[PDB]
RNA sequence: GCUCGCCGGAAGACCAAGGGUUCCUGUCCAACGUUAAUCGGGGCAGGGUGAGUCGACCCCUAAGGCGAGGCCGAAAGGCGUAGUCGAUGGGAAACAGGUUAAUAUUCCUGUACUUGGUGUUACUGCGAAGGGGGGACGGAGAAGGCUAUGUUGGCCGGGCGACGGUUGUCCCGGUUUAAGCGUGUAGGCUGGUUUUCCAGGCAAAUCCGGAAAAUCAAGGCUGAGGCGUGAUGACGAGGCACUACGGUGCUGAAGCAACAAAUGCCCUGCUUCCAGGAAAAGCCUCUAAGCAUCAGGUAACAUCAAAUCGUACCCCAAACCGACACAGGUGGUCAGGUAGAGAAUACCAAGGCGCUUGAGAGAACUCGGGUGAAGGAACUAGGCAAAAUGGUGCCGUAACUUCGGGAGAAGGCACGCUGAUAUGUAGGUGAGGCGACUUGCUCGUGGAGCUGAAAUCAGUCGAAGAUACCAGCUGGCUGCAACUGUUUAUUAAAAACACAGCACUGUGCAAACACGAAAGUGGACGUAUACGGUGUGACGCCUGCCCGGUGCCGGGAGGUUAAU
RNA sequence: AGGACCGAACCGACUAAUGUCGAAAAAUUAGCGGAUGACUUGUGGCUGGGGGUGAAAGGCCAAUCAAACCGGGAGAUAGCU
């Protein structure tokens, strides 16, 4: 459920929380964690690329399996888990084989569920296909851009792909942004809509809830001397330019696409 | 086993009262040492050219006092030196 | 009220002693010029 | 030497860092010491730092650094792979007592513990640059069991009081003992096994994971503590002994019990919450390449060894950082009594200190305090500054409200001591017993002692009983900013910044964008419920008209239009 | 439970007085704010000068900052004193 924080103290007042009832309350599987040591928005040369990071929590990194190499083989779904470095949940695969993988849930999944993936398979929310063997009008996830990779596309909490039309070996597919992009039919998709749908409904309700989240404070250009920002200084609240990023580029409406490789591909861009 | 260099490792006897009161009430000798000097290599000198039935071998370097000749100051030298215990054959 | 020299024989090698000067093509120069000159003390070491 | 005073969650005791002989003894006061100096952290000699166990070095890693080839770069060189460094982290083992003028977990005595080496011998399969396990982990909270430690009895040795009392419910002092080894408890955690089987853990596996089962219900695991022993010992208050009045060396009594109790220890545990909490070796295990009387494991009596470096002394300071013997700054540990909620505060203990110019006088004036007739903000830019309120329990507490609050609203009253209820009770608490259940650190009766609130009632002293220290001033209207937060180190703490939330906008992943001649990094091991930029700034009610101008976006006919 | 309340350590720096050739090139005394968090702190890293970093003051980058420091061009230049 979407639960509100009572008002017992202002900080409080106005929190939002999304508790799911049926995440694991543990410790996690080991061999899939590994260390993910925080850059702070800095690079090789020591320096802020990012503006904006640095802090919060310290959080380990799940191996999460995008490819889905499994083919022909049933997976019976253990225990559905929190994962610190994803807007949606994860869920403890163990294969019949042995193995044990971490996947992104979908909506449709509890601990306790069957899931199988490769060529032939069952249409069933969960279960990974390569898009050809997929109906045309339905609802997928987790997708692939090339064939035999991870899984690019809608992997965030309640994203979802929507596959338009199937030209031969194409195939025209609805983005979340509205974008109606042709990608490979050979390529792999996750049947369903990615779960944990209420993350959106939360509104963390204080400033320390954004840096416990690792944000740090966005400074407004306007506040700046005209030095620091192009928008800077006047006595008392002055702007009268228009609209830039720090490094003079126009924000606010102002095309930044340029790759011109994959211009093919995309059949309409997004509105 | 290691012959001629055991030779050049005790340099002196030491002279002290610290060094005196470990001659007969715990049966030890203090002396100056090589500042390479193992506590075996001290042991071995001791067991050849002092020939005394050496029990343990402690072992410390003593750091050099800072000294004045009116205007160059000057470091004294860092030697070692080698609280030597005997067994119940002792002598000097 | 709190200084700006607060001495530490490792960050003070680390960042000024022979090998660190050693380490770089400017570091190195910096020898070659206190050598020149012909100072006693070469590096802080 | 004797008083006095001050600190005592330090102005005491240990360290790390940092200093680098400042330590200890003998001597010397020129200079240094804000005065004198016989003294000194000063000068001049000599002495002083003793480790298989403490730390470092060593075996392993994070951030990060370096980086064979490599990719990239006019040169210089940048990035980065296999590696190899890098602790602030992980990995073997020693305590108690005695001792020096100066070191002690280092020397000494009494007891111990680890790892290797090379054996002797009993058996036997071993064996990785490889697999699995472990290492291995967050916040808060709560509760139990303990312990350091204290307090009070008893016990043991001494005391019979300089001024009235004191042979006692009296006084003073003591009542100490470790790692180790044994024991495996308060309690945590987990179904054991036994066999087969299988596209999994790039190979292989008897290990790990999965799947059948069959089969007794427990078997393991971890663990404070206590008890034993260690220890007949060690140690012990005075004595005695000598005196070089320095002490030397000789003896040694009780050496128990309850109660209380940690912020320690079990607990790296348990419950809970989400913002979902390093790594890598040692260690344990399984097999490849191998090896097959072998070498190799195993266990056991040995045996050899455990190298090197630091160890003095200061370490909230006259020894470090501040030019000074400079009221500044500086991380960790140890945490006694009485009152108290307390690491606050007051007075003290251990232990340490009285701050390296003094002696007078007792003017104005300055600084820091105390008291003040009558008035009571009349002061002043402004109640600035002082004065005032203050604790615990109980009764009571308005508009307004985002239904939490405002609120400690407001305002009251009760507080000492002494008997009683009750030769100290509610509780805590637990003994000699007695079941019993088996060999226990037993269950389960049970009420000897210690322990001890909080009340009510009745007295009683003072002017005053939260009597000291300690310890809210309160209320009404209103601007701005929702709020906690951040800010001009060294004249500005705010209405400024941030903020949660809100909108527009870019970005389809070799993402936009940023750092970068580039390679490449970050964004992100993220993928539009995401990411970057811009503005606005919780929440409630809302957010109107203008696209002429500047920008942006789309459109491509026409005009003009570069290189060629 | 809490960027909850009171309040020591710890972190800060609102007011006043003292000091202003100081005890001190920013402190002392009496009150003052935060004090389980957007907290604080030890040790070691990384970011470099038109560059960094900045909950944004032109703050901070070794008592130096609207462009550090040291050496060099260098005896810059000066219709000025
Ligand atoms: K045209
Ligand atoms: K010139
Ligand atoms: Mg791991
Ligand atoms: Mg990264
Ligand atoms: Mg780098
Ligand atoms: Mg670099
Ligand atoms: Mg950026
Ligand atoms: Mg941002
Ligand atoms: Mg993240
Ligand atoms: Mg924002
Ligand atoms: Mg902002
Ligand atoms: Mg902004
Ligand atoms: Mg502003
Ligand atoms: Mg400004
Ligand atoms: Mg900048
Ligand atoms: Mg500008
Ligand atoms: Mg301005
Ligand atoms: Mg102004
Ligand atoms: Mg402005
Ligand atoms: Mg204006
Ligand atoms: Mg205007
Ligand atoms: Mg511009
Ligand atoms: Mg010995
Ligand atoms: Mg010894
Ligand atoms: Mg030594
Ligand atoms: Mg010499
Ligand atoms: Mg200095
Ligand atoms: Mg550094
Ligand atoms: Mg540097
Ligand atoms: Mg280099
Ligand atoms: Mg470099
Ligand atoms: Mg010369
Ligand atoms: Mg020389
Ligand atoms: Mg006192
Ligand atoms: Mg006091
Ligand atoms: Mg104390
Ligand atoms: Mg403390
Ligand atoms: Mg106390
Ligand atoms: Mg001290
Ligand atoms: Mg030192
Ligand atoms: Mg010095
Ligand atoms: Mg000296
Ligand atoms: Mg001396
Ligand atoms: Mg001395
Ligand atoms: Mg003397
Ligand atoms: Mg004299
Ligand atoms: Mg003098
Ligand atoms: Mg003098
Ligand atoms: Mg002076
Ligand atoms: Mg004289
Ligand atoms: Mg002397
Ligand atoms: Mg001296
Ligand atoms: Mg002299
Ligand atoms: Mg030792
Ligand atoms: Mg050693
Ligand atoms: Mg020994
Ligand atoms: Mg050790
Ligand atoms: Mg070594
Ligand atoms: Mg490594
Ligand atoms: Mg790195
Ligand atoms: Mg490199
Ligand atoms: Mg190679
Ligand atoms: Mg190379
Ligand atoms: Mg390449
Ligand atoms: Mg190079
Ligand atoms: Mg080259
Ligand atoms: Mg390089
Ligand atoms: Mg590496
Ligand atoms: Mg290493
Ligand atoms: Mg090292
Ligand atoms: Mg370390
Ligand atoms: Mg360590
Ligand atoms: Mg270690
Ligand atoms: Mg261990
Ligand atoms: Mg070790
Ligand atoms: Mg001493
Ligand atoms: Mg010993
Ligand atoms: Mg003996
Ligand atoms: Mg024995
Ligand atoms: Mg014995
Ligand atoms: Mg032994
Ligand atoms: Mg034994
Ligand atoms: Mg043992
Ligand atoms: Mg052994
Ligand atoms: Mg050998
Ligand atoms: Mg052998
Ligand atoms: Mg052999
Ligand atoms: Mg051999
Ligand atoms: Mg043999
Ligand atoms: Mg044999
Ligand atoms: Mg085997
Ligand atoms: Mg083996
Ligand atoms: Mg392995
Ligand atoms: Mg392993
Ligand atoms: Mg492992
Ligand atoms: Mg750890
Ligand atoms: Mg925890
Ligand atoms: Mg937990
Ligand atoms: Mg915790
Ligand atoms: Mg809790
Ligand atoms: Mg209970
Ligand atoms: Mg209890
Ligand atoms: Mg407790
Ligand atoms: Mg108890
Ligand atoms: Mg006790
Ligand atoms: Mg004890
Ligand atoms: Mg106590
Ligand atoms: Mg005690
Ligand atoms: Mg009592
Ligand atoms: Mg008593
Ligand atoms: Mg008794
Ligand atoms: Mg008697
Ligand atoms: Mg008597
Ligand atoms: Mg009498
Ligand atoms: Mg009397
Ligand atoms: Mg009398
Ligand atoms: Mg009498
Ligand atoms: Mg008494
Ligand atoms: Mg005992
Ligand atoms: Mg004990
Ligand atoms: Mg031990
Ligand atoms: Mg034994
Ligand atoms: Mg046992
Ligand atoms: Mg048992
Ligand atoms: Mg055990
Ligand atoms: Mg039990
Ligand atoms: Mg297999
Ligand atoms: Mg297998
Ligand atoms: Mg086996
Ligand atoms: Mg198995
Ligand atoms: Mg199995
Ligand atoms: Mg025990
Ligand atoms: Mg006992
Ligand atoms: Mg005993
Ligand atoms: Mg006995
Ligand atoms: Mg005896
Ligand atoms: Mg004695
Ligand atoms: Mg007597
Ligand atoms: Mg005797
Ligand atoms: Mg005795
Ligand atoms: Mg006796
Ligand atoms: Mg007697
Ligand atoms: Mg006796
Ligand atoms: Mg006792
Ligand atoms: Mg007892
Ligand atoms: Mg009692
Ligand atoms: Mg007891
Ligand atoms: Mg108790
Ligand atoms: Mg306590
Ligand atoms: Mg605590
Ligand atoms: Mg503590
Ligand atoms: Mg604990
Ligand atoms: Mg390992
Ligand atoms: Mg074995
Ligand atoms: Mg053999
Ligand atoms: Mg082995
Ligand atoms: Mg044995
Ligand atoms: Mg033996
Ligand atoms: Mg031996
Ligand atoms: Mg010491
Ligand atoms: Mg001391
Ligand atoms: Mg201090
Ligand atoms: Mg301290
Ligand atoms: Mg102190
Ligand atoms: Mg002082
Ligand atoms: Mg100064
Ligand atoms: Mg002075
Ligand atoms: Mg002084
Ligand atoms: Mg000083
Ligand atoms: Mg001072
Ligand atoms: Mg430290
Ligand atoms: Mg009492
Ligand atoms: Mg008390
Ligand atoms: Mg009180
Ligand atoms: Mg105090
Ligand atoms: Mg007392
Ligand atoms: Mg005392
Ligand atoms: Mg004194
Ligand atoms: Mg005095
Ligand atoms: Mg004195
Ligand atoms: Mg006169
Ligand atoms: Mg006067
Ligand atoms: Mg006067
Ligand atoms: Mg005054
Ligand atoms: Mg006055
Ligand atoms: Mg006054
Ligand atoms: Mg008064
Ligand atoms: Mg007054
Ligand atoms: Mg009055
Ligand atoms: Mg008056
Ligand atoms: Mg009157
Ligand atoms: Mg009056
Ligand atoms: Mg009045
Ligand atoms: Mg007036
Ligand atoms: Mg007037
Ligand atoms: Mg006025
Ligand atoms: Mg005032
Ligand atoms: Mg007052
Ligand atoms: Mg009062
Ligand atoms: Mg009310
Ligand atoms: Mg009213
Ligand atoms: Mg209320
Ligand atoms: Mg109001
Ligand atoms: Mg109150
Ligand atoms: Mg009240
Ligand atoms: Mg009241
Ligand atoms: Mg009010
Ligand atoms: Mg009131
Ligand atoms: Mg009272
Ligand atoms: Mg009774
Ligand atoms: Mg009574
Ligand atoms: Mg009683
Ligand atoms: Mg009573
Ligand atoms: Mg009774
Ligand atoms: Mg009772
Ligand atoms: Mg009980
Ligand atoms: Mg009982
Ligand atoms: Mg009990
Ligand atoms: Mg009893
Ligand atoms: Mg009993
Ligand atoms: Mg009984
Ligand atoms: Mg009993
Ligand atoms: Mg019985
Ligand atoms: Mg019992
Ligand atoms: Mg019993
Ligand atoms: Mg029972
Ligand atoms: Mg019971
Ligand atoms: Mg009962
Ligand atoms: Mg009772
Ligand atoms: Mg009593
Ligand atoms: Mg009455
Ligand atoms: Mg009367
Ligand atoms: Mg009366
Ligand atoms: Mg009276
Ligand atoms: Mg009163
Ligand atoms: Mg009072
Ligand atoms: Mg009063
Ligand atoms: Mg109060
Ligand atoms: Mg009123
Ligand atoms: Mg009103
Ligand atoms: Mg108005
Ligand atoms: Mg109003
Ligand atoms: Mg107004
Ligand atoms: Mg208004
Ligand atoms: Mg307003
Ligand atoms: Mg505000
Ligand atoms: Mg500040
Ligand atoms: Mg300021
Ligand atoms: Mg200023
Ligand atoms: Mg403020
Ligand atoms: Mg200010
Ligand atoms: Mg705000
Ligand atoms: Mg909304
Ligand atoms: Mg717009
Ligand atoms: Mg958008
Ligand atoms: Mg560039
Ligand atoms: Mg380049
Ligand atoms: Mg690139
Ligand atoms: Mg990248
Ligand atoms: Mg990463
Ligand atoms: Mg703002
Ligand atoms: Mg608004
Ligand atoms: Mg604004
Ligand atoms: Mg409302
Ligand atoms: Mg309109
Ligand atoms: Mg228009
Ligand atoms: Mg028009
Ligand atoms: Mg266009
Ligand atoms: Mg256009
Ligand atoms: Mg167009
Ligand atoms: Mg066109
Ligand atoms: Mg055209
Ligand atoms: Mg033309
Ligand atoms: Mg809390
Ligand atoms: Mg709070
Ligand atoms: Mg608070
Ligand atoms: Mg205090
Ligand atoms: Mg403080
Ligand atoms: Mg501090
Ligand atoms: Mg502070
Ligand atoms: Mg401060
Ligand atoms: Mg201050
Ligand atoms: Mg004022
Ligand atoms: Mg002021
Ligand atoms: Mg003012
Ligand atoms: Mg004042
Ligand atoms: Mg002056
Ligand atoms: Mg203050
Ligand atoms: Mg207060
Ligand atoms: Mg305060
Ligand atoms: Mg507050
Ligand atoms: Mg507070
Ligand atoms: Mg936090
Ligand atoms: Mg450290
Ligand atoms: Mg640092
Ligand atoms: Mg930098
Ligand atoms: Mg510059
Ligand atoms: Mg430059
Ligand atoms: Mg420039
Ligand atoms: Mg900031
Ligand atoms: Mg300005
Ligand atoms: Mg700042
Ligand atoms: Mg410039
Ligand atoms: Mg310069
Ligand atoms: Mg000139
Ligand atoms: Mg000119």
């Amino acid at each position: 459920a979407v639960v509100k924080c009572k008002p017992t103290s202002p900080g409080r007042r106005h929190v939002v929380k999304v508790v799911n009832p049926e995440l694991h309350k543990g410790k996690p599987f080991a061999p899939l964690l590994e260390k993910n040591s925080k850059s702070g928005g800095r690079n090789n040369n020591g320096r802020i690329t990012t503006r904006h990071i640095g802090g919060g929590h310290k959080q380990a990194y799940r191996i999460v399996d995008f490819k889905r190499n499994k083919d022909g083989i049933p997976a019976v779904v253990e225990r559905l888990e929190y994962d610190p470095n994803r807007s949606a949940n994860i869920a403890l695969v163990l294969y019949k084989d042995g193995e044990r993988r971490y996947i992104l849930a979908p909506k449709g999944l509890k601990a306790g569920d069957q899931i199988q993936s490769g060529v032939d398979a069952a249409i069933k929310p969960g279960n990974t296909l390569p898009m050809r063997n997929i109906p045309v009008g339905s609802t997928v996830h987790n997708v692939e851009m090339k064939p035999g990779k991870g899984g690019q596309l809608a992997r965030s909490a309640g994203t979802y792909v929507q596959i338009v039309a199937r030209d031969g070996a194409y195939v025209t597919l609805r983005l979340r942004s509205g974008e109606m992009r042709k990608v490979e039919a050979d390529c792999r998709a996750t049947l369903g809509e990615v779960g944990n749908a209420e993350h959106m409904l939360r509104v963390l309700g204080k400033a320390g809830a954004a840096r416990w989240r690792g944000v740090r404070p966005t400074v407004r250009g306007t506040a700046m001397n005209p030095v620091d920002h192009p928008h800077g200084g006047g006595e008392g609240r002055n702007f009268g330019k228009h609209p830039v990023t720090p490094w003079g580029v126009q924000t606010k409406g102002k095309k930044t696409r340029s790759n011109k490789r994959t211009d093919k591909f995309i059949v309409r861009r997004r509105s | 086993i290691r012959e001629e260099r055991l030779l050049k490792v005790l340099r002196a006897p030491h002279v002290s009262e610290k060094a005196s009161t470990a001659m007969e009430k715990s049966n030890t000798i203090v002396l100056k040492v090589a500042k390479d000097a193992t506590k075996a290599e001290i042991k071995a000198a001791v067991q050849k050219l002092f020939e005394v039935e050496v029990e343990v071998v402690n072992t410390l370097v003593v750091k050099g006092k800072v000294k004045r000749h009116g205007q160059r100051i000057g470091r004294r030298s860092d030697w070692k030196k080698a609280y030597v215990t005997l067994k119940e054959g002792q002598n000097l | 009220m709190k200084r700006t020299f607060q001495p530490s024989v490792l960050k003070r090698n680390r960042s000024h002693g022979f090998r660190a000067r050693m380490a770089t093509k400017n570091g190195r120069q910096v020898l070659a010029r206190r050598r020149a000159k012909g100072r006693a003390r070469l590096t802080v070491s």
